[PDB]
RNA sequence: GAGUUGAAAAUAAGCAGAGAUCCGGAGAUUCCCGAAUAGGUCAACCUUUCGAACUUCUGCUGAAUCCAUGGGCAGGCAAGAGACAACCUGGCGAACUGAAACAUCUUAGUAGCCAGAGGAAAAGAAAGCAAAAGCGAUUCCCGUAGUAGCGGCGAGCGAAAUGGGAGCAGCCUAAACCGUGAAAACGGGGUUGUGGGAGAGCAAUACAAGCGUCGUGCUGCUAGGCGAAUCAGUGGAGUGCGGAACCCUAGAUGGUGAAAGUCCAGUAGCCGAAAGCAUCACUAGCUUAUGCUCUGACCCGAGUAGCAUGGGGCACGUGGAAUCCCGUGUGAAUCAGCAAGGACCACCUUGCAAGGCUAAAUACUCCUGGGUGACCGAUAGCGAAGUAGUACCGUGAGGGA
RNA sequence: AGUAACGCAAACAUUGGUGAGAAUCCAAUGCCCCGAAAACCUAAGGGUUCCUCCGCAAGGUUCGUCCACGGAGGGUGAGUCAGGGCCUAAGAUCAGGCCGAAAGGCGUAGUCGAUGGACAACAGGUGAAUAUUCCUGUACUACCCCUUGUUGGUCCCGAGG
RNA sequence: GUAGAGAAAAUGCCUCGAGCCAAUGUUCGAGUACCAGGCGCUACGGCGCUGAAGUAACCGAUGCCAUACUCCCAGGAAAAGCUCGAACGACCUUCAACAAAAGGGUACCUGUACCCGAAACCGACACAGGUAGGUAGGUAGAGAAUACCUAGGGGCGCGA
């Protein structure tokens, strides 16, 4: 799925209004993204899939907090 | 451990004899006689329910499904045992 | 004839329940041959139909044998409904309505309401 | 007229009595072909007696305590091994 | 409480007052396919060393760095996996249509499909509404109002507050500091708001509530029983008719040759349960919180509110466009604060977010029980008053007498 | 309207039967027609139509004693033939893995899937319906049982084929 | 054989080495059956007993050697059985396997009827349609055409 493990950031249901006001449907989705963050508690990288907001959050709040608040590792 | 091709209870294996004139001819002809077995029977479980219920060693069990679902088993008793005289205690 | 088969609560036919009992000595109440004593012999309890002996006269006909031989006629006595029979005893020769008592023992029996006789009598 | 004896039988006698019941019932079925017609009186009783034996055994199994699944497995380990025996009647 | 071995009649022997048939509470068995489950499979089959995969628990413990791991192996136990009439929540979400055409809009967030769950679900205890006056969690009905308003200001959509009722019910956590710590973590204090909680003192707190242990006793449910009273003549048959009695806490119903309180099963009233299940009450345990006051200024749900930008829904169609949730990026303060009061700014008033739970009134019917019908009664009523989703037709979905 | 028709231009005729009834059933004798078939098997399909005895309401484009129609009984036997218990192609389903509003999509080892590869039976009898199935005679394959020996195994494996 | 360790794969030497390949062939299977023809029964089928000869020349295959061979380009499925052996791998003459008596016994499920160039299968009909494969006789013929016939089956189900 395209759902951030660490926050339920789903895509957004949003219609793209045109200039004549013609509304299509245009599903709109997060920039969750393949990286590999360095889980210190194992001295070792893990490969994740991260909504950038959640990436900022781990850094601000550390990683393991994010972990238990979503219960993800291993 | 050895199990039977299936669990049919053994006793339930044979149901009734066949009293047609043709089966009478076979009794009087080959040392055979006909049984009517339920569908989940074998040549092992029929071959081993006459050598252990009549006290007669059996030679063949030619069994056949029957166009309506039940099964029918010609049994050839070994020549030393003779068909009609055995069927006489059975009532045929 | 499906309109008159025995009625079935889940595999069984309802049995109704009738005051009359086998071996009963009854007077025919109203229908037809009104006022004629009899001994019931056979209760069809699902219809409440009761054949009392020697009363109802049905003149049937029976093909007897396989070559058309014989076939002499039989005269069968057919049903009569249950609400048309009251009880009588020869002593109080009179029709009555049934009832019930619990006598001094545990058991519980008939009791003709208009008289003092007991319908149940002995066990046999 | 009721069978206050099965509850007196232990397991073994109960069991072999089951097998013997099924045998004598095999013979009753066999008689139908040659039409010795006492069966209707006393065919069903035979059939309707093995059931009593089975019911008694299960209750006994129950006080002792075994799951239905376990009992089923136990039955199979017994159904699997059984040799047909001629009926006592000869 | 007698007769019975299902439908229709024998048939064959049986069973029963040394309770048969039968009616209830609890049980036991429940072949094979089907979640289908030992492995495969054209379903109801074949091969089988007899027994899934997912959690969980107990043990063996890959990889690299014998690290630590996860993964694998095994012995475990037995809990999730299917089904649904309609009602409900969520995700995706059309179109014919109305606008006398049609692209904004309307049908409509309807239909349908997928995903869950319940007998109800969802919502819910205030960062609410209000307006110089007051309210006080939610959810429905009335009514304000087809008003205010929105709207190619076209078709059309259309609130709410005050008012009246149905139903009422409030709690548990996150900090702050304390006792642990193989530095995660658990324990206890702490939860309220014109501001509480971390701080300072007793005359030995009790009443109150909830729950549970198993336990006790009525009340009902699942069998049932007793239960009043009449006959004659008429005519194939009487319950009608003419005559003559009676009952009525019982002229409610179904039958009975033709209609009847007095023929039958019954009904009012009354008695009744092993056992199982219900709605309550009580006897003994935990548990209840603000019994009070005062002077400091610690914490008061962090990548969240805001903002920019793209939207969705709000009765409200980007409009002065508030509140309400979302995609991208920046990204505050916390009480000599912050949000709302229809851009925004001041002053005042209300409420205090980013954690969670919770009964009722409420919508529903494939159904069960009780009753009722200015409802049908044989091309009507269920499509179906007999082997009716049957025969038949189609490869199939499906149609269907 | 008792009107068109009665489904090809192989072709019927007789004697004698059965019967209440014969052009229509049976048996002869004759004529005739197919014969790369209008013959005999067999895969598929059908699914009880096969056989025997009664029946003739409806069916048969006539008739009916007759039927593939109704009723009652009966019937199809494999170590070798075909398939499964062996193998795999196209394809299918795919643990884990990856991807995706949900369902689900792609995909590896595995597992199925034969139309294919491994593998062992022929002749003659019998009989209302079965016969490479039953009987007679002679064969073949697989697993045990017995004897002497060597003690060395079977798998995963690497090769021929 | 040996050289880079079993086994092929590659190297070289060499082998009373010159024959190997396959349908037919012979014998037994079958001193047997089988059989035309005889003599009786008979509700005219049926059975009974007997039962002679059972050999050569021709032609010929759209079976067989046969994935012989030649020629081609467009270059023709896989995996098991089956045969050889290394870490001679867990296991070990107690559970093992081979020459082996080719000696004795045993031998699992499912289909089998009937139609099948069809009156019963698919075209709604007992439809002058369609339906894979197998066998393939005589005369004339180049021939599986055609024409007339064996084997076998039928005379087409309204008639005069």
């Amino acid at each position: 799925r395209r759902i951030c493990p660490f926050t339920g950031k789903k895509s957004n249901k949003a219609n793209r209004v045109s200039h004549s006001n013609h509304k299509t449907k245009r599903l709109q989705f997060v920039n969750l993204q393949y990286k590999r963050v360095w889980w210190e508690a194992g001295k070792r990288f893990v490969k994740l899939r991260l909504s950038t907001k959640a990436l900022k959050t781990i850094e601000k709040n550390g990683l393991d907090a994010v972990a238990k608040k979503a219960g993800i590792d291993l | 451990l050895k199990y039977p091709r299936r669990i049919l209870d053994v006793y339930q294996i044979l149901q009734s004899p066949i009293i047609t004139e043709a089966a009478i001819k076979n009794i009087a002809d080959e040392n055979s006689l006909l049984f009517t077995v339920d569908v989940r029977a074998d040549k092992k479980m029929i071959r081993e329910a006459i050598s252990n219920f009549f006290g007669v060693k059996v030679r063949k069990v030619n069994t056949l499904i029957r166009p309506d679902g039940t099964k029918k088993a010609y049994i050839m008793l070994n020549k030393e045992y003779n068909a009609s005289e055995l069927a006489k205690k059975i009532g045929i | 004839r499906w309109e008159r088969k025995d009625c079935k609560p889940n595999s069984l036919p309802k049995l109704h329940k009738r005051h009359v009992k086998v071996g009963d000595t009854v007077k025919v109440i109203s229908g037809g041959e009104k006022g004629k004593i009899g001994e019931i012999s056979k209760i069809h309890k699902h219809n409440s139909t009761v054949i009392i002996k020697d009363l109802n006269f049905k003149t049937k006909h029976v093909k007897s044998k396989e070559e058309g031989e014989q076939g002499q006629i039989i005269k069968i006595e057919a049903a009569i409904h249950s609400s048309n029979v009251m009880l009588i005893l020869k002593e109080q020769e009179v029709a009555d309505r049934v009832g019930h008592k619990i006598l001094e023992d545990v058991r519980k029996v008939r009791y003709l309401i208009k008289t003092g006789e007991i319908v149940d009598t002995p066990d046999r | 007229d009721e069978l206050k004896e099965l509850r007196t039988k232990t397991n073994e006698q109960l069991n072999e009595e089951i097998l013997q019941l099924k045998g004598e019932l095999f013979m009753l079925r066999l008689q139908r072909s040659a039409r010795e017609n006492f069966k209707p009186s006393d065919f069903g009783r035979m059939r309707k007696r093995v059931a009593r034996m089975l019911t008694v055994k299960r209750e006994r199994e129950i006080e002792q305590g075994v799951g239905k699944r376990l009992s089923r497995k136990l039955d199979k380990a017994w159904k699997r091994s059984i040799v047909v025996r001629p009926p006592p009647s000869l």
